């Protein structure tokens, strides 16, 4: 007529009651506020250098929970810390190459991010860097200078540089990397900053094992590359972005190349088009969307969407339902808002994780209310 | 015993009046063997080497206390005292004279309580022996008590060795059960002939199944019983078995929701951590006793008030 | 009815649901007969000419509700409508097949209600058929919860005219009762073999009375058995006889007394002149059920509170 | 390979791709276009009492599909034009009773209302005007006069009045017409007007053939009054408004007089009491609820709720999918978004009913994107 209760417990708590409907209420907040007072995680440092590597130190070689790898990793995805344009598809190789993505100042290796690189890799005196350790700097020279990268070969680490002239042949070296292996890929205009970061997350999927690749094209030329040609070939493709990211006639060049109807996921901006990639079917399930990310849009300066490109891999591969990243800086938008109504269970959200600081409150709150957090 | 099983987690200020319990249970015979535990381990056992003599059930009574006095007194944080009670309530005897005559008050505490209602035109009830000149039944003069159907005192032969034991004599009842003004012949009361004796059996009375009545047959009614004693136990254990009690090092926090300040569920939530299954277990065991007529061993009436249990992991931080 | 006998007094604003209540119990067959009458005058009886046929039922209800709506509705100061109930809760029965469904999940969140846990060396429980290799009885698989001894559902010849009725049919258990390690084969479990039926009898399912143990000797036991469907009165009333229903020309006052504002003792001494038999009598059930457990039908356990029922004369003067 | 046209058909239309799925998508977008055309009506006239009658020769003594009533009807409820505090519970009258609620003016009855009572009663000098013809007038004289009580009494009518000193009595004498046999009700503060406007359409549900009472009480005071106590009875509340409409000294009232425990569906504000209205499983489903139904809020002034008291019988038997009432006269509030974004069905709403003219054009263009229209 009672439980035989721990030793080591600080207080027997009996609850009584004339009422058995009071008595209900009382342990129905109980429990309420036993699990409410446990679950929103934020990810930032006073740089977004730092909240790259915070990111790598609860996501890769870690034992958190939600860590996409809990062994030293074997490869590192560096990206300009101002350049937001040259990484930019970076994330599902992050994914696919179980690599953290870093972000390094063009001119000196930041000391926290060579800290973070040795942690990450687990690079030692004792021990041999055989040919498998491998650091991808996603960009140029202007992204990442020669400086660093000759800092990272000076450690006795393979240093592939995924760039080329311009976003574009960047973004192909980037996406060559990454698979092409189950006949799907996902396409975004040069312009298309927020675009990228709202599908990097999904392109982080991994599906039978290989992430999809994305590939940045030229959205106001006449046709897309040979070289995005030919690696697309005979694949489903995805836009991402609206006619002033990516113009009718490059969805019309890609139908033409690979011979299979494009996709196309947009908004009238880019909250709207972060929105809509949430309500797509394919890359996520309605009232099966538990686990969240929520990271600045870039309204205020484009090169802080770079705090979506390093959450973007672990949103992807996040537990058993991967999770989508919210843009927003300042204020949601109502898309946003309705998008995540839907993407939800009734039973709400389990999972929220802020990505940088700058992020207003009110975001957050509006989130967590959304989500029944 | 072993934490998450059925039994008493008594806290440690209260260890003094859980001990007098198992003590008068080793003195009344309801208690057969008492094996104690420090901590993990069994460190001796208490039984009265012979249960009909008085002596040997006290002996065990003050070695029950010596041994655990001071081990229950001085327990420390971390430490706690488990008793494995062997009982057996149908042995249970009301070996001080004084506790004997508490209990027959208790019974005849209940002596004018109305069990069937005088009969009416209108309802059925108590009838006479007997229907009158025109064949037809008749009110009875008085409403079917607990008086009339058994008397209530210690057995003779009685001793503080072999026991007094309160005993019920069924009485004696010529009325019956009817509708006056009815042709059909009053239906003989059914008294009890099994169930006479309660020593406090180590057990309490449960008077919403002793001395009730058990109409059987419905609008043409051929049957009327009243039952003896039928006990619920000091537990909610069966009449015999093993019991586990527990005392801890720990505060006990009676959270009365019917009182004016109580600490919130919020603030209680603030102060301690709990465990997601011993809230939610109970929690199921209220719905499904609330919605549906559902009892549990998980949530039980207690002195006219539903309980739950809880022993938190531990002080929330901050 | 008459003025102080057990029956439901019912407020003219309430007639409609309590009307409801016996129609209810004409068209489930609680009540094979109510008498009406008009003030101290007998008006009418409804009856069903065969309570087998649904149509006659739904006759009876319809009259019943013709004969007192205008009464009832226009009903004046001093003026009522009695009506005596002659019911038996046994014969009770759910007309509605979705009203039965609903019976029968209640019943249905009981299967994992545990009766008996499985037995270890210390406490008796659940044990194998067969002995092991050495002679000595085995723990059981499971416990023996209620999916275990009994499955529910509305019966095969269920419709309207007889009822939907919601159906229990003993299990198999191969599993026995007794201790692990011990060499006494284990005890035979008697399942249900009477209360196999439940129509909404007039009553809702008694859950601690319902599909429980009743193990006979415990340390030494010697009999295990499982009770059918044991039900409890929806009224605490017999489950046979006759109540009374009488509805006034009266304000309901419902006196909370852990409300904020309510009738304070005084002033609804000063507001209302009560009749002193009709305190003292629900007093001395009330201290009866403090002091000892004791149940009576004058103070009773309803929506978790304990509620008493006034009539006063009239209002005080001044 | 062809089927047999109409002979009425203006056109063979033959669509013809060289791609199957070109010719999917147009059949698709066929296929919108031409079942979208249709279902977004407005019921408003130049008044407030033309849009009552409106409501009425729409909904009563009508063929419309979505009519409370095809038949002449045999009662009336009118209410002041200007005051909505009166006839606030007169909706679930006019439900139960199968009544248009109507408007005028309180000193001299409305032409245009005159002539919609004897047309939606069918008042004739060759017909006896038999006990069963009924008017009620819900509300007290300083809502509609004397005079025009009289009018109605000359034209040959049964004139009942449901009134009190306040609001609260008049709705208690509205309530008790309506009678509570379900054993349930609602309640609803003295100044909770656009409450009583949220909950007017559930009220008005014809559950088991009747419908459910609403009673005001004194939203601030200890103890609700004895008359509401006595008709309450033993039933089962839901409250609707905050704790600034109906305090909780109130709620505890209605505990103890009734027994049973009362339910609350409230926000902070009137839009999002609105919303909540939706969101509450007793009175719509998730994912089943496609007819709706706007009116303004009562923000810019309060007796512009009148139009949402007309409507909401209406909306409580719309078809066999009870409507709510969405109450916004510029902006739908961010709760309300959500509420109906879970309310419709993944496929969209059916039936969309403005009711008045001062809604904003964002209002209706909003409520037609969150249900697909």
């Amino acid at each position: 007529n009672d439980t035989i209760a721990s030793q080591d417990t600080p207080a027997k708590v009996v609850i009584k009651a004339n009422k058995l409907k009071d008595l209900k209420d009382y342990v129905d907040d109980l429990k309420t506020y036993n699990n409410t007072y446990s679950n929103v995680v934020t990810v930032a440092g006073e740089d977004r250098i730092e909240t790259a590597i915070e990111l790598s130190s609860k996501y890769y070689n870690s034992d958190d929970k939600n860590a996409i790898t809990d062994k030293a990793v074997n490869d590192i995805v560096l990206v300009g810390s101002t350049s937001i344009v040259d990484g930019l598809v970076a994330s599902p190789l992050a994914s696919e190459k179980t690599a953290p993505l870093l972000l390094t100042s063009k001119d000196k290796l930041d000391s926290s991010v060579k800290s973070e690189i040795k942690r990450v890799m687990n690079l030692k005196s004792d021990t041999g860097i055989n040919t498998s350790k491998k650091v991808y700097l996603a960009g140029g020279v202007n992204s990442i200078s020669k400086d660093v990268e000759n800092e990272l070969k000076n450690m006795g680490l393979k240093v592939t540089r995924l760039s080329g002239e311009d976003r574009y042949e960047t973004s192909l070296a980037i996406a060559d990397e990454i698979g092409l292996d189950n006949d799907k890929a996902f396409v975004v205009g040069g312009t298309g900053l927020a675009d990228a970061m709202s599908i990097a997350p999904v392109a982080s999927q991994l599906k039978d094992g290989d992430a999809t690749p994305i590939v940045v094209v030229d959205g106001k030329a006449k046709e897309i590359s040979d070289d995005a040609k030919s690696f697309l070939g005979t694949s489903d493709v995805d836009i991402i972005g609206g006619k002033n990211s990516v113009s009718k006639e490059i969805e019309e060049s890609i139908d033409s190349a690979t011979g299979k109807t494009p996709d196309r996921i947009s908004g009238d901006d880019r909250q709207a088009t972060n929105a809509e990639v949430l309500k797509e079917d394919d890359y996520f399930t309605d009232g099966e969307v538990v686990n969240y990310f929520v990271a600045k849009d870039g309204s205020t300066k484009e090169d802080q969407l770079v705090d979506a490109l390093a959450a973007a891999p672990i949103a992807g591969r996040f537990k058993e339902s991967p999770a989508p990243i919210i843009l927003a800086t300042d204020t949601l938008s109502s898309d946003q808002n309705v998008a995540v109504s839907k993407a939800v269970p009734k039973d709400g959200g389990t999972n929220l994780v802020q990505v940088g600081k700058g992020i207003a409150s009110s975001v957050i709150n509006k989130m967590k209310d959304l989500l029944d957090m | 015993a072993t934490t998450g099983t059925q039994g008493y987690t008594v806290v440690k200020n209260d260890w003094k009046k859980a001990v007098k319990q198992l003590q008068d249970g080793l003195k009344d015979n309801s208690i057969g063997k008492i094996t104690v535990s420090f901590n993990d381990g069994v460190v001796g056992e208490v039984a009265p080497k012979s249960a009909n003599k008085k002596a040997d059930r006290d002996a065990a009574a003050e070695k029950l206390y010596n041994l655990v006095n001071t081990q229950l007194d001085k327990l420390g944080d971390g430490d706690y005292v488990d008793f494995s009670v062997d009982y057996n309530l149908e042995n249970k005897i009301i070996t001080n004279q004084a506790d004997a005559e508490a209990i027959v008050t208790k019974l005849n505490s209940l002596n004018e309580k109305t069990l069937i209602d005088i009969a009416t035109k209108d309802t059925f009830g108590m009838v006479s022996k007997t229907q009158d000149s025109e064949g037809k039944n008749v009110a009875a003069t008085k409403a079917l008590k607990v008086k009339d159907v058994a008397t209530f005192g210690l057995k003779s032969g009685g001793s503080e060795d072999t026991g007094y034991v309160v005993e019920m004599k069924a009485g004696a009842v010529e009325d019956k059960y009817g509708k006056v003004g009815d042709s059909t012949a009053g239906i003989a009361i059914n008294l009890p002939s099994t169930g006479l004796e309660y020593a406090g059996k180590g057990t309490t009375i449960d008077f919403n199944k002793t001395l009730k009545v058990d109409v059987t047959g419905g609008s043409t009614p051929s049957a009327v019983a009243v039952s003896g004693f039928v006990t619920k136990d000091d537990t909610d254990l069966a009449k015999s078995g093993t019991i586990n009690v527990r005392v801890i090092n720990a505060k006990e926090e009676s959270i009365d929701i019917d009182a004016s300040s109580y600490t919130s569920a919020e603030n209680l939530a603030k102060r301690y951590v709990f465990d997601p299954d011993e809230i939610s277990e109970a929690y199921k065991a209220i719905v499904a006793l609330q919605n549906d007529g559902i009892e549990s061993n998980l949530v039980q009436l207690v002195n006219g008030k539903y309980q739950v249990i809880f022993y938190p992991e531990g002080k929330r931080l901050e």
